[PDB]
């Protein structure tokens, strides 16, 4: 049999033995003989008598077919040998006689491509062709007042941006310009223009060794650094402030069975040690210092910290390196705001040049500044600001006096307004859990439909904490990765819905932002246009007493009357409402 | 003018109890039922939420009579980037505007082995490989949030759009967005390489003296001022006969 | 049963044909892995019939106890977590490649490949005829290739 | 070596044809209408036998209304789908019921060895001049060799598509050759 | 002034970031090519050319590629070598520059081992 190219199980010398009028075989004939012993004619035979079949191809009749293919391949060797030896005095000779003068001019100039990263605009037909899909009655009937068109998006998730991430979804590799921007956004790359080490470089950099980088090398230098640190992957610690899901802290209270050493602490801290305890603790001043000493007697409370081993290791986290700094968030926003809130700052400007407005001010050339709404929102908001004011100020950690304003669901949307837009425009924040996002645009649809508004920010966000972590754990909605582990899967094939072996959903954290506008609005202001919303409904469902139970309510979106469907009526027709107009 | 193509053009199903608000959405523009190709399902990989899910889209579409043999595509963007709850439908939506405008379906990769409960749903197709198709027309997208909430958004084609104006004014259109494209390539190339695409706006539009005249003023819009060159509010331009 | 039927094999090109005329096959992988989950879940995608089933476990045919728990696995009921299955094939063609190992050098390797490509090739025979004995099924024999 | 790798818990099912059948049909579908497959294209008439061995009701409706619904108008491809579709259909509705079969129309190949002039060594699969299908690579078996001795294809798909449920009655046998 | 304002097309004052490729090397061909002896003023400022050309090629070929202005030589005859190049890369003819493609322009208008080019490209603190 003749295995896959060359080397394999002596191919070279196949067409050799071939010329006695033996026979080779493709895998794919000798798959088709052995399935030949499954019909049901030798099947039938087996089970008479033990059946040997020779699939051999004749090849028992050449005798001596060690020394027989031995032979085959010296006289190949010896040939291909000698032709090697002709061709390297033939290029000697040429070397001598040409030098390196009339040998220069064969050598031509390559071209290495650059990243070249669109911005995937929509692409507009000519008038002619874009007239035929739509019938003609159209022209004029629509109020383009009423007509909700999407004119920008971004995110800001697991694969980077919705470039990246569609990259990634459609063809699960990245193109140069993907690469780029991948390794642009984890850090990898920086840009230089200036003098680097003497001479002067205008390009990519390696952040770290600020070597220079060819826009064709960063797929050889780091596509496999970027793939292991992008998407769904065991969770990094470095990203959600050292939460090592292995070693999760807790702590136990215990009795004190045997009084403990005294131990040093200030004035202030001794007086709440003794208001806490009461008669379980002794504070003395020492008079040399006036810094006091606190002892704690037999029958007071502490707590001693214990691990638990967490069997959740894997999530959709935000590439590793992702820094809001790389897109030019300032240190003194980085430090006040919660991290939700930067994912949104990006994807909120990320989506304005989606949309080609690249100075959001602009839009007030066009609108009233009460007309741009802002339609977006969470379902649990910035959930590291309230670890900070339930946890953190607990264990008397520093945290920013102002912890509380960053948690709520609606602050990413007042620093959205704050540093990008400065509208006066509606602000109606909805909190719809894992539909957030599609109720976002339900109400901005409903908000400029009802003349509030003329453009809307809609979308959601949401962020992973070792918190929400362990409780979508215990209410065992998110996939246990111990029993994943057991039955085989890698992390990146943890998430896969319909399938039969489906057992909880993967956390990820990030945002997403679209623009919608009237249409009559884009078209004035020349904003490219992804799609129209036609439609944006929500629903609950009945009586139950499961939260978490999906349900079957958003199925009135396809309510009708089918009682009297004898003959169709004339106001689905277009031509007549057309006529009435 | 406005509320009569409002009455005939946009708003003909709302009171029309024969016509499904799924069915008139599309309707509006002249697509039917069957010319919704694509939907992108929650799809979290949970056993309740998966088939529910299903079940809800293939009853939607039996209902609205949509033709046997045409199902939905069904896409599930969360193989890839899992469940970030609150963000789940927007990057359902920005993956269903990249499905229209590409005409590319991506393809669910970790889908190993369609499970066999979903083969009653014959109005849903479950694929595991990227189709380029000639055209996705409708997407539709489709969520269901803890408390009961459920969600369904439909997008059309931004091609239906452009058949209800004029030659002259989708001309002057294509022109603009040609402009703003290019503008657009610039500030972004820019502010990639020299780490400033967001830039905090350090004032509003006004100061604090025309403040309360813009608010007031209904048809108050900025213009470039001549020396910062920022758009400003522009006193001159606040109470305006003009 | 097939074992041996990786990417690039004779065996992958039976499976193909197994699968394209409906038969249930369960194939052993000695490399379980995402690209090779991935593999076999493309081809039963391309060529799985009607009525046919692709079963990828991994294996080690070099493990007696493997041999014995594949079989078993194969013949214990879905009550218990196996398929529920009968054999009418085995078709045993996982090997370990021996290369310039002449007499003198016969070492681990070689004893540990003629313990593949025979000794655990009887005891599969052997686990397959105990489970149909235990069952008392006479009739239904599994030709081994 | 004879470390364990086997358990029960990581065995993967793959049982799904019902949902792949679509996307086999609806794959050939797209790639025919961009001109990635030919009418001349083994390929397609390997993707066409895959189809019709899943073939149910419901994957006839979705080949009916697919097919139906092509304009062929459009262009050449969009006809040469909507010909190929109508007998995929034909095929599809003959082979409801009927057990589904191996059949490899592969071309079969022989080896090459080639030297060129610079002695370097490629091997290379070629087609066989006698041997295009599989029927003939059985007679050429059945003929073996003087050592053995002792004392529709390639040129339209469409066709050869229509001619796949079609048990062809055997007048004589390659044995009695 | 004798060395004028670089991006300047159709005499609309503009700005390097403002102009396309193409209306790039049509104003380095109008700058630094002498129609009346119809050759480069100076070898150096067809070398600029030609880089520029080339970075074109860079910029808008999708993969690996023979450049097609393979000696500088060809530039003797400017009109041509710019036909040629952004009739294979027509993308060329629409966008602007990109911003890498500026500072990689404003680098090469600083070279010290080639005749400075006659004309301003930037108003900056290197403008004196």
């Amino acid at each position: 049999t003749r295995g896959t190219g060359l080397m394999s199980a002596n191919n070279i010398i196949a067409e050799g033995i071939e010329k006695m009028g033996v026979r080779t075989f493709s895998q794919k004939e000798m798959a088709f003989n052995l399935l030949g012993l499954l019909t049901p004619e030798v099947v039938e035979l087996c089970q008479k008598s033990p059946v040997m079949a020779d699939l051999n191809g004749g090849l028992q009749f050449v005798p001596e077919l060690k020394e027989f293919t031995a032979k085959l391949r010296k006289e190949l060797v010896e040939t291909s040998e000698v032709r090697k030896a002709v061709s390297i005095e033939t290029a000697l000779e040429h070397k001598v006689v040409n030098g390196n003068s009339a040998d220069a001019a064969y050598a031509q100039v390559e071209i290495q491509p650059r990243a070249n990263i669109q911005l995937d605009f929509p692409e507009l037909k000519p008038y002619k062709q874009v007239k035929q899909i739509a019938p003609a009655e159209l022209e004029g009937l629509l109020d383009l007042e009423r007509v909700i068109v999407v004119t920008g998006f971004a995110e800001v998730g697991p694969w980077g941006s919705a470039r990246t991430r569609w990259e990634m979804e459609a063809f699960g590799e990245f193109s140069l310009e993907g690469c780029v921007e991948m390794a642009w956004i984890m850090g990898f790359i920086s840009y230089h223009n200036g003098n680097l080490k003497g001479r002067p470089y205008t390009g990519w950099v390696d952040s770290k060794t600020k070597e220079p980088v060819d826009d064709k090398d960063v797929k050889a230098k780091y596509e496999t650094s970027i793939l292991e640190h992008s998407g769904i992957r065991l969770i990094e610690p470095e990203l959600f402030n050292g939460y090592n899901p292995e070693k999760k802290e807790m702590i136990q209270e215990v009795i004190v069975e045997e009084d403990l050493e005294p131990f040093e602490a200030s004035k202030e801290t001794a007086e709440q040690f003794k208001h806490q305890h009461g008669d379980k603790v002794d504070i003395f001043e020492i008079p040399e210092t006036g810094e006091y000493s606190v002892k704690l007697l037999k029958g007071a409370t502490l707590y001693i910290p214990k691990a638990l081993r967490f069997d959740r290791l894997v999530a959709g986290q935000i590439p590793t390196g992702w820094n809001a700094k790389t897109y030019g968030i300032s240190d003194d926003i980085i430090s006040q705001v919660d991290p939700i809130t930067l994912f949104v700052l990006v994807s909120v400007v990320e989506a304005f040049i989606a949309s080609g407005i690249t100075d959001p001010y602009e839009m007030y050339k066009y609108v009233h500044v009460s007309e741009v709404g802002n339609c977006s929102g969470s379902g649990m908001g910035g959930v590291s600001a309230l670890r900070g004011m339930f946890k953190d100020r607990f264990k008397d950690e520093p945290v920013q006096n102002d912890i509380l304003q960053e948690s709520f669901i609606n602050t990413m949307s007042a620093w959205v307004n704050m540093l990008l837009i400065s509208s006066s425009g509606p602000i109606k924040t909805p909190v719809g859990a894992c539909a957030t996002s599609v109720e976002s645009v339900d109400i901005g649809v409903e908000t400029i439909l009802s003349g509030k508004a003329r453009i809307c920010i809609v979308g959601g966000y949401d962020d992973f904490q070792e918190e929400g972590s362990f409780e979508f754990g215990n209410m065992k909605a998110t996939s246990n990765t111990l029993e994943e582990f057991e039955h085989g899967r890698t992390p990146a094939e943890m998430s896969r819905p319909a399938t039969t072996t489906r057992n909880g959903f993967m956390e990820a954290q990030g945002a997403g932002i679209q623009i919608i506008m009237q249409a009559d609005l884009a078209l004035k202001m020349g904003v490219p246009i992804y799609g129209i919303v036609a439609m944006a409904a929500t629903a609950t469902d009945k009586i139950g007493r499961s939260v978490p139970a999906p349900g079957k309510g958003i199925l009135t979106t396809a309510r009708e009357h089918h009682s009297s469907v004898k003959y169709a009526s004339p106001n689905l027709n277009m031509k007549y409402r057309k006529r009435q107009l | 003018l406005r509320a009569a193509q409002q009455q005939w053009g946009n708003d003909f199903y709302k009171r029309d109890p024969r016509i499904a608000p799924l069915r008139g959405a599309l309707a509006t523009y002249g697509l039917t039922i069957d010319d919704l190709g694509v939907a992108s399902f929650h799809g979290t990989s949970t056993k309740a939420n998966d088939k529910n899910e299903s079940a809800t889209i293939n009853e939607m579409m039996k209902h609205l009579g949509r033709s046997e043999g045409n199902p939905v595509i069904g896409v599930f963007q969360k193989f890839l980037t899992g469940h970030p709850k609150g963000a789940a439908g927007a990057w359902m939506m920005n993956g269903a505007l990249q499905i229209l405008n590409s005409g590319i379906i991506p393809g669910n990769r970790n889908a190993d082995n369609v499970d066999k409960i979903l083969e009653q749903f014959e109005y849903v197709l479950y694929p595991s490989k990227t189709l380029k198709t000639d055209g996705v027309r409708a997407v539709s997208i489709t969520s269901f949030g803890f408390g009961q909430k459920g969600g369904q958004a439909i997008v059309v084609h931004p091609d239906y759009l452009y058949g209800a104006i004029t030659e002259d004014r989708y001309n002057e259109y294509v022109a603009k967005v040609s402009a703003r494209e290019k503008s657009a390539y610039k500030f972004f190339h820019n502010g990639m390489i020299y780490n400033k695409l967001f830039v905090s706006k350090e004032h509003a539009p006004y100061t604090d003296e025309l403040e309360e005249d813009v608010y007031l003023d209904p048809l108050a819009r900025v213009s470039k001022d001549k020396k910062s060159g920022s758009l400003t509010f522009n006193s001159k331009n606040i109470q305006s006969k003009d | 049963l097939i074992t041996g039927a990786g990417k690039g094999s004779i065996g992958a090109e039976v499976l193909q044909g197994l699968l394209q005329g409906g038969a249930k096959v369960v194939v052993t992988t000695s490399r379980f892995s995402k690209q090779v989950t991935d593999y076999y879940q493309s081809i039963y995608a391309k060529y799985g019939a009607k009525g046919s089933t692709l079963i990828v476990v991994p294996f080690n045919q070099g493990s007696k106890q493997d041999v014995e728990a594949l079989i078993e696995f194969i013949y214990d009921t879905e009550k218990n977590g196996g398929l529920g299955w009968d054999l009418d094939a085995i078709i045993p063609f996982a090997a370990i490649p021996e290369q310039g190992i002449e007499l003198e050098h016969i070492d681990s390797k070689s004893e540990f490949a003629h313990r593949i490509m025979l000794t655990n090739i009887l005891r599969m025979m052997g686990c397959v005829k105990k489970q149909k004995s235990a069952r008392g099924i006479e009739t239904r024999p599994a030709q081994v290739i | 070596g004879v470390a364990t790798s086997f358990s029960r818990k990581k065995a993967r099912t793959f049982d799904s044809s019902w949902n792949w059948a679509k996307q086999s049909l609806l794959s050939l579908y797209f790639e025919i209408i961009h001109g990635v497959l030919k009418n001349v294209d083994r390929e397609v008439v390997s993707e066409a036998i895959n189809i019709m061995n899943r073939s149910n009701d419901a994957l006839i409706k979705f080949m009916e209304y697919h097919i139906s619904n092509t304009d062929e108008t459009k262009g050449e491809n969009y006809q040469l789908v909507k010909t190929l579709g109508e007998q995929l259909i034909e095929n599809c509705k003959q082979v409801l019921d009927v057990d589904p079969v191996y059949k490899d129309v592969a071309k079969p190949t022989g080896p090459k060895t080639a030297i060129d002039k610079n002695g370097n060594i490629t091997y290379s699969e070629e087609p066989r001049e006698k041997v295009r299908k599989l029927s003939q690579y059985v007679q050429e078996m059945a003929l073996g060799g003087p050592i053995t001795k002792e004392s529709a294809l390639d040129k339209d798909s469409t066709k050869e598509v229509a001619s796949l449920p079609n048990k062809s009655t055997i007048s004589k046998t390659v044995s009695s050759t | 002034f004798q060395k004028p304002w670089f991006a300047t097309v159709n005499g609309q004052a503009r700005d390097l970031a403002t102009m396309t490729y193409e209306e790039v090397a049509k104003r380095l061909v109008e700058l630094m090519f002498i129609r009346s002896t119809n050759s480069w003023f100076d070898v150096t400022w067809r070398t600029f050319t030609g880089d520029f050309l080339r970075r074109v090629e860079e910029r808008f070929t999708k993969s690996k590629t023979l450049s097609l202005i393979q000696s500088y030589s060809l530039l003797d005859k400017p009109d041509e070598a710019i036909e040629k190049v952004f009739n294979a890369y027509p993308a060329a003819r629409e966008q602007f520059l990109n911003a890498q493609d500026i500072d990689h322009f404003l680098s090469m208008c600083q070279n010290p081992m080639q005749k400075p080019v006659p004309f301003v490209p930037v108003l900056d603190r290197r403008f004196e």
